[PDB]
């Protein structure tokens, strides 16, 4: 119910060796204050 | 009118337990990890010999000549101990342990000294080549606070 | 007309002692048992070696190479420690202990791991065969409430 | 005509303190002695090892391998701790303690068990021969009432 417009998304597998499933995720989301 | 000595002293022992709670809870975890370490060691022998006799790190427990089954090298707080290319990793059980250390593990790995090897102890690592390992970065490593002073080794310790 | 502060505060410390009575009385017993356990251990060494060197459990203290006399392995709360076919049982004295734990005992027994053995700690047990023991059911076992979390093993623990 | 509730209740708290005075004063002393005991212990290690390794009791602190200076093993209520032929005596300071226990002391001594030793705790003692000590009768011993139940040992305890 608030102005968090999510836009450019990314995520990837956080484990170097890849020995267990895990996804680090970085989402960008913005709200629009007045001037 | 009177009775506050019984009320305060029952409430100071109550808060005394709350203060003694985190001390016994890391002393406790730190104790359960000190064993994962003992279970990991004593398997250095097999691994050392295998390396010195062949010049190649044992691929798995059977190669190292130990309980062919990782789960056969478990304990009270240890769910197992696996040898993966000379690296010996110990996993913390899920029952009978702290709370922020279960299912968590550490590793013991060695390095060719040339004629002998030297062992390290620290947070989980993977072997890259016969003389190089790297952080098994994944999120299940036992937290530095629970590791002895003798098991603070980094992937590139020499 | 007046004096109730002295009367109530003498009677709150009186009832405070009555509430602190059972806490100190199991903390206390639980403390006297933790020693029967320490006296039982350290005798694992003798028993382990005897088994690994011969493949048979030591029949008695002398076989295990320890104070040939059970009563010679006593303590403050421990009236003795006897080795009976690899099983080491510790008896609680009759003087200087709780009240519901005196003359009571526990046992430490091991199991062939094949090349090594693993030890258990719990309520009195008898050895049946070289790899099997059973509850020495008789009524003199130290009550579960007085036994550490590390000494809750059952006759068939593996 | 009226005001006796304030007068009696101020005088019941006054007499309540007088009744609570001797209780806090032996609980207190008994607490200051329990430390002289902790300072005395932990020095058993040095003494035990020295004896088992050489078969002779350490003559003094330096021999035992501890603060060569008795005064260097002091505390809040402890003015020091001296090792005299394996016997470790703890002296109560003169400032910060009860009143009938200052400058007073206790001793910890051991006995050859043959392959190991057993420790005792009680009123000051002197060592005669390698397996015999005796009351350091002189008048500065901490009174039995101030000693724990675990430190009531006599010179000839075995």
């Amino acid at each position: 119910r608030r102005i968090v417009n999510v836009n450019n998304i990314k995520f990837d597998s956080a484990k170097l060796k890849n020995e267990k499933v895990v996804l680090q995720s970085e989402f960008q989301a913005t709200t629009f204050r007045f001037v | 009118f009177t009775l506050i000595e019984l009320m305060i002293v029952i409430a100071i022992v109550g808060i005394l337990a709350a203060v003694a709670l985190p001390a016994y809870q890391d002393y406790t975890a730190r104790a359960q990890v000190s064993e994962a370490i003992l279970l990991a060691e004593g398997q250095k022998s097999a691994v050392t010999e295998y390396y010195l006799n062949h010049g190649k790190w044992p691929e798995n427990n059977t190669s190292a000549g130990v309980a062919s089954s990782p789960t056969d090298i478990k304990g009270k707080y240890v769910k197992e101990v696996e040898v993966k290319n000379g690296v010996v990793t110990a996993t913390m059980l899920s029952s009978g342990v702290n709370n922020e250390i279960k299912g968590k593990k550490l590793s013991l790995w060695a390095r060719r000294e040339n004629g002998s090897v030297k062992w390290f102890c620290g947070q989980p690592v993977t072997r890259t080549d016969d003389d190089t390992v790297a952080d098994a970065k994944d999120g299940k490593e036992i937290d530095t606070k629970h590791l002895p002073s003798t098991c603070r080794d980094n992937f590139d310790a020499k």
